DNA sequence: TGCGAAATTCCATGACA
DNA sequence: ATTGTCATGGAATTTCGCA
DNA sequence: TGCGAAATTCCATGACA
DNA sequence: ATTGTCATGGAATTTCGCA
């Protein structure tokens, strides 16, 4: 059996309802498997539609072998396997209730998920403009389990934005009290 | 003048009149029997007016001015006179072209890295399709990969736009551009400080400068125009495709495609390398750390047989951008400050302010 | 096909195919071991599907569609089907740019006489002055004297009534223009033909054919400049100054003024030549027939290492004169029915009509 | 003496007034001494304003040392001295009522004024346009006294216009009778 | 240890507003 | 203060397959 | 029968929409 | 059925002035 490589595998899935920044509502999150790279596009709902037109972007810079998801609708459509197999990229879904990925992308969607709570509060409205900076902080954030980083396995160099404050991650005493106001 | 042309008469020898010539009087003036006939000597106060009336005429070079002077007189080094007075001429030094070419091109060394210096540019306006006429193009000068971007004009707000989404995925140490509108305005000096983006700009009018990008442009176009035959120009739906076949296409002196010298290895598209296949992620980025580094590069090309190199203090001109009608094609002297390299000046105007400019916009100012 | 690939699974020999490799079987394809790795031997009947997917990728030339294809497959002579495809690619053919450069340019013969052809053209839109925006200007090929005309249009209205002014001094046996409007009426041609003048013209898009003119248009548009250095441009009230300024210039290579080629005589103009003053007439129009003569006279200069010249039955392509946005810059193939002369050939567009073309204005199709 | 050559003296005089033609009424004639070559300017006085403007196109052509005219007033005002004083051209006039030119000079503007007279009966309102074709005819046809056309010695070469057909000049018997009719 | 032919490399030409 | 580039397809040169 | 300097010729460069 | 041209100013080459 051969190594694990980019472009093996991307997983995707959605996050949202959020609250609403300039018309948007969700993120489609890609993780590469093997480097655990993530690109982030937000959409206006979670339908093949937007899937496609957010995967046309991204796979006009690369495309993956394999796409594994849950079983959400919009990946499950006939128009998304149809757009699959134009492409020549083999669907993988999990098992209903079962999500199964990877640790690394396990871990990697957790961070994802905990660093959007953590700069949304305070500015809920303001996450469109704030998901390149989120982008470039995961993907330059060091892997305890690999000696690297997302972006150095990808491209095989340092960044040059490195993010050397490794971050707390976690909601301040006042922020949880900010969070549970925004819920009122 | 009158006492040089009296010693004369009265036979005795002057310096650069030469002995074995005769020279008389004849009608009040001064002459001489040369083998192509009696030409009248004039006084030397009055040499400067000839000469000056002679290059009016048309205001003609140093051979066609000589010939109408020859017709009628003769005196020492005419042709000293000539050039000194072409020298002087405000007009002819403005308007004539240059007959000098530039010495050889420079061929800058290749970025290091992947993300070390974008170059950046507009292409446009193009045929409306959805509403767009231009499109940002964007290319990593080591690897050249490339990213399109439509827009709906080359601004800076569409610019921003664009490389928000394209930052996304790394930041780069230095956008080289040219100097159009939308990558000299404040605001996008601005949006490069807040990233800690060096902003390097072409000098002005030498699209060269953005050779990297100009290059890909090229490219761009003629697979679009090949995908359009036959069709309308419905172009907005295929800048992806075109990205992505191009970022695909192996570069026969490389062997190796954008892509790959970005990537280090093929994604599922078509034709796929799998050389590597048997490689650790880790061994293959090793691999292509050294293909990265091992990549041809060109040298410099002989200089043409007259070509001129800026040297300190040497008056130049600069070429006028945009000439009207019936306008000269040069500014007036100016003075090379510092030779930034041979290729490459920063001139004193006379106004004058410091302008940095290629030296394909210049030519050295004639007769010193 | 598969019969061939058959008889080689079998140990056996296939011409082309060699013999030291071993062709063997896997996931019910055709493989074999070759130095860079295993590639797929493709049956015949489908292998020229693979180089036309890995051509349309990009529409890439030789050597970047096969290191697409060298990437999973190899067979016999795979260059040999790349640029089989590359030669019916109309979509290449017509897009792609040329890099045969044309053969060295034909300095055509001083025409013997003044009158005996006229070179015509205009200059313009100009700014403004007194109404008029255009010049006619007359070149004489002998003597390179010219006449200049202020117009309010590049018409033929205005050059008929320029050209009965001139035709006044003589009548020329010949008048070459270029393919503007104004030359190519109808209109002209019957004022020509009233007159047993012969109309020749310039191949279309090709402006050097025109050089005799256009070079001096260069001159008369320096010295118009010079003369409007720090003034409003004004030029009607120059014409007369400039064409005689310039009639009376010498050109260093003759060593003689268009008027003298064209009189044997200065006029009462600054700096007239006085050599002639002791011959008749008679002994002087018996001297300039000598001058006339004995004129220097350029040769075809070095032909470029990669230039090509045409030969009858070639497939060529004309270049597209005003090529739209997006669109190819080169007509469909044609064929050369006849070589007038090495720069100049008659062609069959494939509609098709007979063109009289320049080399220049020619590429040679790729590929045969 | 040095010998005689074009461009030495220029002669020059008015004919008319002529019928209208285009809104012209005069010709200014300009004769080479040397060579006999005849230049023709339609005017519309015989002014020195007209005489200037004709002149500056044909002193853009070539400039006489000398112009020799009458004391017409067109040829004797300040203004005309200032124009031929700017350009070097010596004036030079004939005393009154005793116009001397030269015995070629003379039977030149013999020639023309035959000429036009000629062509003009019939057509006496077309002359403007005939001028052109009237100069070739004069600077084409054979000088008795010299072997050679004006054509042959101000340039130094046959024409492609020969006058082969040395003319009558003179009014056949319906001309006679046509111009006594025009002048009724 | 050398031949004919295929493969690869060379590189002038032209176009990026 | 900055700097030309590189796909292209014939030709020239090298390598391959075989002996 | 040769030297230094002036004169002449050579010719690449660029521009004619 | 038509076809590049030639002013320009440094450099290269020839000629001049003198011996
Ligand atoms: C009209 N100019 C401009 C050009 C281009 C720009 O992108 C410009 N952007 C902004 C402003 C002016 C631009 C450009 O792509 N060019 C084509 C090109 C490319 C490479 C070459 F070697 C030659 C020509 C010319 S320019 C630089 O003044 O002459
Ligand atoms: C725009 N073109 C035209 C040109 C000229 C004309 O007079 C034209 N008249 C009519 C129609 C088109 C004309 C002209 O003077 N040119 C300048 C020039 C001169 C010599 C060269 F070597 C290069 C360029 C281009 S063209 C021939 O299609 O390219
Ligand atoms: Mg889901
Ligand atoms: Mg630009
Ligand atoms: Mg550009
Ligand atoms: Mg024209
Ligand atoms: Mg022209
Ligand atoms: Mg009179
Ligand atoms: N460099
Ligand atoms: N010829
Ligand atoms: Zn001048
Ligand atoms: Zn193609």
């Amino acid at each position: 059996d051969r190594p694990q490589k980019p472009f093996d595998k991307f997983f995707i899935d959605y996050i949202g309802p959020l609250p609403p920044s300039q018309g948007y509502l969700y993120v489609l999150v890609v993780v590469d498997g093997m480097t655990g790279f993530t690109w982030l596009y937000p959409t206006k709902a979670p339908s093949t539609s937007a899937t496609v037109k957010s995967l046309n972007v991204l796979t006009s810079i690369a495309i993956p072998k394999v796409i594994h998801s849950d079983q959400g609708a919009a990946f499950t459509s006939s128009t998304f396997a149809e757009w699959a197999k134009e492409r020549g990229i083999h669907l993988e879904f999990s098992t209903p209730y079962h999500p199964q990925s990877s640790g690394k992308v396990e871990r990697k969607n957790s961070d994802i998920k905990r660093l959007l709570t953590k700069l949304l509060v305070g500015r809920p409205t303001k996450w469109y403009d704030l998901l390149p900076v989120v982008q470039l902080a995961l993907n330059n954030t060091y892997s305890p389990v690999l000696k690297y980083t997302p972006h150095q396995l990808l491209f095989g160099i340092d960044s040059n934005t490195p993010f050397a404050n490794q971050d707390t991650l976690d909601l301040t005493r006042e922020e949880e009290l900010s969070l549970l106001q925004e819920i009122r | 003048l009158d006492a040089e042309l009296d010693q004369l008469l009265q036979g005795h020898y002057i310096k650069g009149y030469p002995k074995q010539y005769t020279y008389f009087l004849e009608d009040g003036k001064v002459k001489v029997s040369r083998p192509e006939g009696v030409k009248i000597i004039p006084p030397q106060s009055d040499r400067q007016k000839i000469v000056l009336q002679a290059h009016n005429l048309a205001h003609t070079g140093r051979e066609a001015t000589l010939l109408k002077i020859a017709n009628l007189y003769w005196w020492p080094n005419m042709r000293k006179d000539v050039v000194k007075q072409l020298g002087r001429c405000q007009q002819c030094l403005i308007t004539n072209a240059s007959n000098k070419a530039s010495g050889p091109i420079l061929r800058p060394d290749r970025p290091q890295k992947p993300f070390d210096k974008f170059f950046i540019d507009y292409i446009g306006p193009l045929p409306p399709s959805q509403g767009y006429l231009y499109v940002l193009v964007v290319v990593d000068g080591m690897t050249g990969f490339t990213w399109l971007y439509p827009t709906k004009a080359p601004s800076t707000s569409a610019t921003v736009k664009s490389l928000n989404v394209l930052t996304s995925i790394a930041i780069p140490k230095v956008i080289h551009s040219d100097q159009g509108a939308a990558f000299t305005s404040s605001t996008f000096a601005e949006w490069a400080k807040e990233r800690g983006i060096h902003l390097e700009f072409s000098t002005p009018y030498h699209p060269q400068s953005s050779g990297k990008v100009e290059r890909k442009n090229s490219d761009i176009k003629r697979l679009l125009t090949k995908l359009l035959v036959g069709r309308p120009t419905k172009w907005y739906d295929l800048l992806p495709v075109v990205q992505l076949a191009l970022n695909n296409t192996y570069s026969p002196v490389l062997k190796y495609t954008p892509h790959q010298l970005l990537f280090g290895i093929d994604s599922n598209t078509p034709f796929a390398n799998q050389d590597t296949l048997d490689l650790t992620r880790e061994e293959e980025l090793s691999l292509l750390q050294e293909i990265r580094t091992s990549l041809y590069h060109p040298s410099t090309p002989p200089a043409s047989s007259r070509s001129w190199s800026p040297v300190v203090g040497q008056l130049v001109q600069e070429r006028v951008a945009r000439p009207a009608s019936l306008r000269p094609r040069w500014h007036k002297p100016s003075t090379v400050l510092k030779v930034l390299n041979p290729r490459t000046v920063v001139i004193l105007d006379h106004l004058g302010n410091n302008r940095t400019v290629s030296i394909d916009n210049l030519k050295p100012t004639s007769h010193q």
